[PDB]
């Protein structure tokens, strides 16, 4: 029987099952509901839209990510983006595979009760996991010590491990990522005269800053370049055909990764939340971690952020150190992707909640089992 | 000037009656003490 | 953590990775003696009976002239250890002076 | 070092022509690179005597890693005498202020 | 160890990469 | 002349003058920065906050503590603390009034050496003493054999006296007290659902801790006990009116010092250090060692500790000797006032380090004066 | 049958053949856990790590020493040592070779009564003796008279012997050695800022130690001339790329074993321990013992001992007779290399101790046959 990995992140659902390069279904986590009159009457009206449908109808609709920050607010929305992963995405039965979720470290335990009491009386598994994604990162990876930085859409975190020995005081926890990013550059539209208030047009946004953003070497020569000659400014086109360009927003956006303080928040950049989750590990493994930094998610798909992000550390680490970050072209999925490495493992077959150990201890077995 | 300023060598209460020691006076202060 | 065919070909072709200055200079110390020699090329009857120590010494003996090998490979990695610790040096008394 | 480097290239070279064609060029890098270290340290021997004749002290007397040491133990002197001064304009401002 | 010496002289990961090439 | 006692915790400052009962100035050591845009001109906007308004302005400001771990890191907020807390709070002149400061013992050196220079030459006082903070816990106590374990916000302290002699060997450090158990706390206080990121947040984590948290008697009853009823839970109003609701977190945040493995650290726990530090002793003084364990610092307020100290120590001593926990009620002040009874002792006063010593001497006489 | 040797000291087993030059497994002591929680799994994570393993991964482990001040506390942890060292290290069947182990003097005598036990019942050997450390030190030496200094890791003990006679009365024992030696250094690092409390921390303080301490010919003109210039200091690097710079900790460090009452100890110096023990014999061989101070264990290889304790014996002795320090440059390993004559001896080939007379005389044959 194969197993089942759906990485269930704040933007993107990422499912399918064990073994794959892609995702067999990659759609973001919206649900649509309709705010507008409906005067036609018949031609297949749904009350909900679930993934690339609520995408593709997106002008009369209302999009609710049911995922904020990796906590799980609206429940309905979330077993409505469950059942339509499983019966029309993957077209399978849920009774008849296990499954392997992830999940963001530092995460309120009652999301993880309900989560389980869900997949357990809802979409009634033989089996579930809930696991941490920078371990599957470092998995994908195909190495063993090392730090990971995990960047999604809600939640980036640093994870630390040393042999398989990951450091649980040492695990760090930012919120803010790629929505963040969207609405920090719905906020820097606006100053060249392009407004973008509806949550249609946070896709919008979006798509504006994955097809055009780029994380830039050196912030100050880079305002200096964009201020003095319009060689780094670059074009888009509207789908109602209208042309927009735009310069130093191409690079003022992921700037916020390195510095917080834009969208006015207290805590540290990657680059400094990434050193400071090795000096928190004891000092003998740092030599191994400052050569095997690795980056996951989609949010470090900027062509920039590794030269960027070697620059940082290298003024930060000691100069005797090899700063070498991996950073390959598959890392947008690479959570998924070791999710395929674990879920595959003949070791990781007795670790499983099954149903009957749920039935004598609650839904709380998942605690004292899983990280 | 200022070396000569500097390095130069420079020109060169009522009386508490008691009836004992002052031994026993001072254990049982000490004495005293801890309570 | 191999075959000793793969010790006496990589010591033939003086590959220099896992070869270090500590493990020549105890290969060196265990260096096959004259009535071990004589030993070996005395014997006639079938070469699995015998011992992986009289294996490694014969594959070692197949090499022509190992010895001179052994002693310029643990020489040309002592001499470029002591020519990177004391040229920068000597540079630097060089530049100090 | 260069003594067993040229002792190992005199019997490379009355050995066979394998070790030779394997061997040769790295005896020769080596023996090349310690030759240009020993006109290096002949170059500190002249230097060093510029040095004694510089300082004033006996070409024969004067030790260069005591000279060093001096530098060294001076500069440290200096920075500290620096610092302090500095503390000291600093206090000195903020007692006026 | 008497009985011993008594008796005595008498793939997960190519699975996987197999399949991530069918996406 | 009357004598300065100015305890530098690494969270509250206690200071005040000799022969009295109270310290006149405790408030906590953090200097405030804005963080934020400021718009409206004028009205007196400080570029920082000290102490109190520091903590009623929290919400703008992100709050820097000038010492870690008993080591003063940032200097300049170290002299602005001090500065505070001579000039605002006690409204003193320091060069003229002698100033006795703590300490915390296995400290390094330089750290000493600064605080020699800063308090006699920016706020140049006429005399002042570097004190070990055990010895003022035994002054208060009012006897002279014991052993002190001293806790307060960065460094817990094991020092063994007996009959005014302390043994140097004997002593132990370590650097886990009630800022390490207030990170504890946010990281355990995220698995109910409530989120604290911010230095603003600390102050509310750290008055939780404070009002509810309570020291467990036994750890696993406890456990099963609050696991089976909710009886133990207990409720707090947040500043933006938010009730929550905690259980086993009352007890589970001071059991770090108990057991320091739950924040990552190899060492043992204070019963084991206050056990390790009586048999680092001569034999013949370890009776009177085990009836006098006197207890100090604002970390061992819990009204649950006395009883658990007991019965650490009486499982670990041997069945024939009496231990006796010396916790009392007001432990919390006890090192500012042992300093108040050494200052007013009539033979400390050969003791003191003067001006004219200093500008013999150097700033290195204090190594060769205090303890 | 060849025989072993396997000095089994306090910090490092040095193990090998009989008639070779060299111990061939010298490795350190210790048994490291994990401390940790390991997320990974599969690829073969091992519970304990014994020798060079546990070195080199040391930065997740709690490290155990087995072995303190010569007496063995914790028995598993050293069965797993000689299991180490018996079939990993020298990879060698412990039942068909006879085994030379050495043991300091005035050591308790159920420690002797379990290394028997141990050996003969679970490594069990056709033969194996229990030797004293001194008289193998006096066998490397080459000579038959002269008084033997040997410091390992936890024991320095004197041992006087004339024409092959040891006198038992005046062998002495001191339990100060390079641990507590690293255990001081790892108290005075602490002045200089760099902090080290783990156990792992303790192999950089050692290695720090070995690599740039030394010992000196006058203590108070060294301080002197350490405290006036900085000529004395010396850098070294360490595994996170941070350079320390220490200065009289170089030789305040050794010092401890010329000054006890450093670490809190009341007997007096090895010096003055080899002038009592010389004392203590008849008059006619003190003259024998002057000139053949003979100096062993890896704390005596300091580049400044010999001639230190050369002037301190030379100041203690009469002044009308030569005072000689015989100090090899070998003399880390002389211990093994003397069990390797008198394991080669022929005339030792009649003091084993046999399994047959351990058979009949039970575990009591230790105390008589042995020394
Ligand atoms: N090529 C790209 N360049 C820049 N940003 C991207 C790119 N691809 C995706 N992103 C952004 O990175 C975010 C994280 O993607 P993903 O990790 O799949 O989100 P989730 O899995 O949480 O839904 C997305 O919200 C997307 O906006
Ligand atoms: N009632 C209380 N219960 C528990 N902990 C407290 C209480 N009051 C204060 N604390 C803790 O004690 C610390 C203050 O200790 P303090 O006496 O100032 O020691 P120090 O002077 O070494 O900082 C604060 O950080 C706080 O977390
Ligand atoms: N080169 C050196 N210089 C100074 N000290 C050393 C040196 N080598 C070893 N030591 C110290 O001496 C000890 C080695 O002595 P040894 O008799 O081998 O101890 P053991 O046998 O108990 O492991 C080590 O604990 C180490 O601290
Ligand atoms: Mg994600
Ligand atoms: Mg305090
Ligand atoms: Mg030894």
């Amino acid at each position: 029987t194969t197993a089942l990995v759906c990485d269930n992140g704040s933007g993107l659902v990422k499912a399918g099952f064990a073994g794959d390069d892609a995702p067999r279904a990659v759609f973001p986590s919206i649900v649509g509901r309709p705010r507008h009159q409906g005067v036609m009457v018949g031609m297949g009206q749904k009350d909900s839209y679930v993934g690339d449908e609520a995408q593709s109808k997106r002008g009369i609709l209302t999009l609710k990510y049911p995922i904020e920050h990796g906590i799980i607010t609206n429940w309905d929305d979330m077993e409505k983006i469950w059942h339509h992963t499983f019966y029309n995405e993957l077209r399978v039965a849920p009774e008849e595979h296990p499954t392997l979720l992830t999940e963001a470290p530092l995460n309120p335990k009652a999301n993880r009760e309900k989560m389980t009491q869900i997949m357990f009386e809802t979409f009634n598994v033989p089996a579930m996991y809930v696991a941490i994604q920078a371990v599957l990162s470092l998995y994908a990876s195909g190495r063993t010590t090392g730090i990971v930085l995990d960047s999604g859409d809600g939640v980036t975190h640093n994870v630390p491990i040393y042999e398989g020995y990951a450091l649980p005081h040492a695990i760090m926890r930012l919120d803010l990522a790629g929505r963040d990013l969207t609405d920090y550059l719905m906020k820097i539209l606006t100053e060249r005269g392009y407004s973008f208030v509806t949550t249609a047009e946070r896709e919008i946004v979006r798509d504006i800053k994955e097809k055009l953003c780029y994380v830039a070497l050196d912030f100050e020569n880079e305002m200096a370049t964009a201020a003095s000659s319009s060689s780094l400014e670059k074009s888009y086109e509207l789908p109602d055909g209208q042309v927009i360009t735009i310069g130093n927003e191409r690079f003022r956006c992921p700037e916020t990764l390195f510095q917080p303080s834009f969208i006015g928040m207290e805590s540290a950049g990657i680059h400094e939340t990434t050193y400071n989750s090795i000096m928190k590990c004891d000092i003998d493994i740092r030599k191994d971690l400052y050569a095997n930094n690795v980056m996951s998610g989609g949010t470090t798909m900027y062509p920039g952020i590794a030269d960027r992000m070697q620059k940082e550390i290298t003024a930060l680490a000691p100069s005797t150190m090899k700063i070498k970050i991996i950073a390959p072209p598959e890392r947008k999925y690479s959570v998924w992707i070791g999710g395929s490495i674990l879920a595959s493992l003949s070791t990781f077959q007795q670790m499983w909640i099954t149903k009957q150990e749920y039935d004598e201890a609650g839904p709380s077995i998942v605690h004292r089992k899983c990280f | 000037s200022s070396i000569e300023r500097l390095f130069s060598f420079p020109a060169a209460e009522p009386k508490e009656i008691t009836f004992l020691d002052a031994k026993k006076s001072l254990n049982l202060n000490i004495f005293l003490k801890q309570f | 953590k191999c075959s000793n065919e793969e010790v006496a070909a990589m010591i033939r072709a003086g590959d220099t990775t896992k070869f270090d200055v500590e493990v020549l200079k105890q290969l060196l110390k265990l260096l096959p003696e004259k009535h071990e020699i004589e030993n070996l090329r005395a014997f006639t009857e079938e070469r699995a009976k015998l011992a992986s120590a009289d294996h490694f010494y014969l594959l070692l003996l197949a090499i022509p002239c190992y010895q001179l090998r052994i002693e310029c490979m643990l020489l040309c990695e002592g001499a470029a250890a002591v020519l990177d610790m004391v040229r920068p040096k000597a540079q630097l008394v060089l530049a100090a002076c | 070092n260069l003594k067993k480097l040229l002792e190992t290239e005199r019997k490379v070279s009355a050995s066979v022509a394998e070790v030779q064609e394997q061997y040769t060029e790295r005896l020769q890098a080596s023996i090349s690179a310690f030759r240009a270290l020993d006109e290096l340290f002949e170059a500190i021997e002249q230097k060093q005597r510029e040095l004694a004749d510089y300082l004033c002290e006996d070409a024969q007397q004067l030790s260069l890693e005591d000279t060093f040491s001096t530098m060294k133990a001076f500069r440290d002197l200096f920075l500290r005498a620096l610092k302090e001064n500095k503390d000291r304009k600093e206090q000195a401002a903020k007692a006026e202020r | 160890r008497k009985q011993q010496l008594a008796e005595e002289e008498a793939c997960v990961i190519d699975a996987l990469l197999a399949d991530i090439r069918k996406g």
